[PDB]
């Protein structure tokens, strides 16, 4: 059996396994790929990394608007590009 | 009145054993 070893998590994984490694003050999304190289790709691309948290596709939080007159509710979007967008309380 | 961004956008490959 391939596997792959994250010394971070400090767990063993096997191809195709996917899991999440704190790191950089941020959540990375890895994936073992194995390859015979024990190769493990983490991305960011589908998170938001927003307000000091990090976010997955389809979470929500809130920030002030820039007015200071109101709350704005944020949506994680991901798609590829940390996308997110927030619309008014 | 709304906002929009994206976050940092990275992808890291790690060759575990090389």
């Amino acid at each position: 059996e391939e596997t792959c070893f994250d010394k971070y998590t400090g767990n063993t994984y096997r191809v195709g396994d996917t899991y999440e490694r704190p790191k950089d003050s941020m959540i990375w999304d890895c994936t073992c790929i194995g390859a015979g190289r024990g190769r493990i790709s983490c991305t960011i691309a589908n998170r938001c990394h927003e307000g000091g948290q990090s976010y997955k596709i389809g979470d929500t939080w809130r920030r002030p608007h820039e007015t200071g007159g109101y709350m704005l509710e944020c949506v994680c979007l991901g798609n590829g590009k940390g996308e997110w967008t927030c619309k008014p309380i | 009145t709304g906002m929009s961004g994206f976050s940092e956008t990275v992808t890291i490959v790690e060759d575990t054993r090389p």
